[PDB]
């Protein structure tokens, strides 16, 4: 799907890994979680995390403005990261689409 | 592997055995008594100034900073001793009753 | 043919049956490492069963 | 891979047929020996008065699981799970399983069917999960945290509300870790350790936060020291004027709080984290065992 | 703050009547006032008398009398005196 | 895809081959997964610049795949990598002593002390540096005293940062001694300070009016070693704060057990996030050490 497609890069890494990351935007009065199919060349996860958190440190600061402006309710969490498997980069079709897909059902694993 | 196995056919006590001829003493026959403050080593004074006054009277040292390895002395049975550098009479061995 | 030559250890109950003896000693949090070689004639249920 | 245990004890035949029983369940072993004796068998290795609860799970990460496999009359041929391989087990804890459900390996506190000798018990880990697994982890805990206070009576309508357990088919009664009026002492050393992480967390973010801004500050760190602020007024509200935090500290006695902070968060990682063992397949009707894939 | 900053004998019992303490609110009517005084009188002259270790009463349903605590017997008779002077 | 190979530029005289043929069976680290690569792509020594930082070294190597060394014929060393759950055996290159039943950690070779500088694998302008296979209690060590000396250094003169980390570079794990060479202040090294920040406040926001005073209960109540080593710590906390007394904790007020749970669960999160900072991934877990701890076999991939 080209709307939830989306990645930081030139694609031009040769084993392309997907991830699939959501979010908790609290702009929104209950909440607007940003579901996202994420593309990585990189692999390792808490660098990944780490470059997450680089580019979505606008929903962390959403997250520590719920906590504030609510002390009742409790705040859930941030993100999820679960990868899903690996592919190549001409394996992709531009609704963009993979042809060969490895799989690897990873967990969830959580990130703020 | 081999399954072996084996049964007595004795009506009584066949085999015999005899403490024969001695080589040497492994431990040191010393009179280094058993130091009870690492075999009880959570146990304090209520009072803390008079219990450090009683580990700087006997020598024992307290636990410097809390590390790892501290907690794990606390908790489980480890080896507390942290062994001698020279050991020229072998191990050592001692306990205490009154 | 006496009754005890140390009263400080004999019955159930003094320092030493609960200083030496295995089943006091988890009572206390010992440290397990350690060989006590007194505690051989000190317990119960080693010596009792 | 395979582990013989084999039993030097005599073994009754209405013993065999017990242990036939448990055909294909999982049993830890402390490290990977080919030919093995029946005292490391189970976590009757581990039983004692004293440790209690979280000294198994703590022993429990860095043993290894295996698998009952067969059974010859006087020797256990276990097998050794891989990863990826699926493998059929059995449920042996009091929980029924459904499919999908991410098995974790809990010690069995509450247990009460059991292979007997006349020293040697055997003793088999619940397969419980996930959730429930957590559910129980942290009911634990807090009536760990309440057990210095039950001479009130509301709080023993809490402690009273945390001992039952709710799930499908499920009321369980937990054990109380408190045992005549005093804690065992890993979970003493467990819930000391969270208070105290809870205390420096307070402690130390107040000067952290000024450490750390004179670097690019962005509003996460303009947010944090306002949550900050309104954790201390809402701490001090009741107290005299402020705690009035200083800024020129000793080095050495902040390097014993930050390292004492760390080194106390190092022994909570097997109360925070779960093992996920098995990812189960389809179930055998009526729920008794079920295959299995080992997720390790 | 100066039941918590002091240390007692024991400090379960000390900690209840402080939190007794601690409830003593009003409303805009006296009514109440004047019997939610008595129960926080009652616990501060328990903290008074366990503060200093002396030995209070412990009958079965018995009260502790609202009593000046460390005081001079002729200081006890001006207070008094004073007091009827209120009344 | 499983195999790869890495063939030399230079010449191999008899001492090459020879230093070559004992490392079958070791880790090689390879970053760019291509089937067929040259020998600068070898190893470590590619990113191995000093005066740059170890975080940095620490941060890249976590990033690149890892293989075996088997099959060494001579301009070529056929590198396999290792795929999950499989049993492989590995030659520990770096002094560190194994036991059995621990999991491993890939780390950038911190050196031994005397600096012996055994490259181990000449070349005119090329070494091959190994990154240290190590046990997990010493690498959670290591990333523990690196974040240490990452929070502590800010703001700080040269002397007491000088005397305190001449002691906080100094490690000890089973009868040996290492320390860390560049222990600089980058950019990766300070948002994990950020985010431990931010982790650390959230722990102190989602603690209750019970867990907090925990410690002030035992500290009415009981005295044991270690009640009495974190008592004097947050004693020394609450008089360089106030300079009156740590009161005595009170009744709990309001108990309502679901927001207590969900109090930990949040607590449970944060501080799983806080703890991932610190634990690396396990690479490998072993099976059986020699006795000689010059090799071993492991279940895991790379």
């Amino acid at each position: 799907p080209k709307d939830m497609y989306l990645t930081w890069e030139e694609t031009r890494g040769r084993l392309q890994y997907v991830y699939l990351i959501i979010v908790y935007d609290y702009d929104g009065p209950e909440t607007r979680p940003g579901i996202y199919v994420l593309t990585s060349s990189i692999a390792h996860w808490q660098t990944l995390v780490d470059v997450a958190r680089g580019k979505f440190a606008r929903e962390r600061c959403s997250f520590v403005n719920r906590r504030i402006t609510r002390p009742r309710q409790i705040p859930l969490c941030t993100g999820v990261i679960q990868k899903l498997g690996w592919c190549l980069a001409d394996d992709i079709h531009t609704v963009v689409r993979l042809d060969n897909f490895s799989v690897e059902l990873g967990d969830f694993r959580e990130f703020v | 592997t081999q399954n072996i196995n084996t049964v007595d056919m004795g009506l009584g006590y066949t085999s015999n055995t005899c403490v024969a001829y001695v080589n040497r003493v492994r431990t040191d026959m010393g009179v280094r008594v058993q130091d009870l403050f690492r075999v009880f080593p959570m146990n304090v004074y209520r009072h803390d100034e008079v219990d450090r006054w009683i580990r700087h009277a006997a020598g024992v040292e307290r636990p410097q900073l809390l590390d790892t390895e501290t907690i794990s002395m606390l908790t489980f049975g480890s080896m507390s001793e942290r062994n001698a550098a020279a050991t020229v009479h072998g191990q050592k061995a001692a306990c205490e009753l009154i | 043919f006496a009754a005890t030559h140390n009263p400080w250890a004999s019955q159930a109950g003094c320092l030493s049956d609960v200083l030496y003896n295995t089943r006091h000693r988890e009572r206390l949090g010992y440290n397990s490492k350690f060989y006590s070689p007194c505690a051989q004639y000190f317990n119960t249920e080693e010596i009792i069963a | 891979a395979n582990i013989f245990c084999t039993f030097d004890h005599k073994l009754s035949i209405a013993d065999v047929g017990k242990l036939t029983k448990l055909v294909a369940a999982v049993v830890p072993i402390p490290q990977r020996l080919h030919l093995i004796k029946h005292y490391q068998l189970g976590l009757h290795q581990f039983v004692d008065h004293t440790r209690g609860y979280v000294r198994l799970r703590g022993l429990l990460r860095n043993m290894t699981l295996t698998l009952m496999r067969r059974v010859e009359g006087n020797q256990i041929l276990l097998h050794v799970p891989t990863h990826g391989l699926l493998y059929t087990v059995l449920n042996t804890g009091p929980v029924t399983w459904e499919k999908g459900d991410a098995l974790c390996v809990l010690p069995p506190l509450f247990h009460g069917n059991l292979l007997t000798l006349g020293q040697w018990e055997l003793v088999l880990p619940w397969i419980v999960p996930m959730p429930l697994a957590l559910e129980i982890n942290q009911r634990l805990l807090i009536m760990g945290l309440f057990s210095l206070d039950r001479s009130y009576e509301e709080v023993k309508a809490a402690v009273q509300q945390l001992q039952t357990i709710t799930f499908r088919d499920a009321t369980f009664t937990i054990p109380d870790p408190v045992i005549d009026q005093h804690l065992l002492i890993d979970m003493k050393t467990a819930c000391l350790s969270m208070s105290m992480v809870a205390n420096l967390a307070s402690e130390l973010t107040m000067t952290y936060v000024r450490k750390l801004a004179l670097e690019d500050s962005s509003m996460l760190l303009v947010k944090c020291q306002e949550l900050l602020m309104r954790l201390d007024r809402e701490r001090s509200v009741g107290e005299p004027r402020t705690p009035a935090r200083p800024q020129h500290v000793s080095p050495d006695d902040e390097i014993a709080r930050l390292s004492a902070l760390f080194v106390m968060l190092r022994q909570l990682d097997d109360l925070i984290r779960e093992q996920v063992v098995f990812t189960v397949c389809d179930v055998s009707p009526d729920n008794k065992s079920a295959t299995c894939i080992f997720k390790g | 703050r100066r039941g918590y900053t002091y240390p007692f004998g024991d400090r379960g019992k000390a900690r209840d009547h402080l939190a007794v303490l601690d409830r003593t609110e009003f409303d805009t009517d006296v009514r109440h006032d004047a019997e939610i005084v008595e129960r926080a009188l009652v616990s501060a002259v328990i903290l008074a008398k366990m503060s200093v270790r002396e030995t209070l009463v412990t009958a079965i349903g018995q009260t502790e009398p609202i009593a000046f605590v460390h005081l001079k017997d002729t200081e006890v008779q001006r207070i008094e005196e004073n007091l009827e002077g209120v009344r």
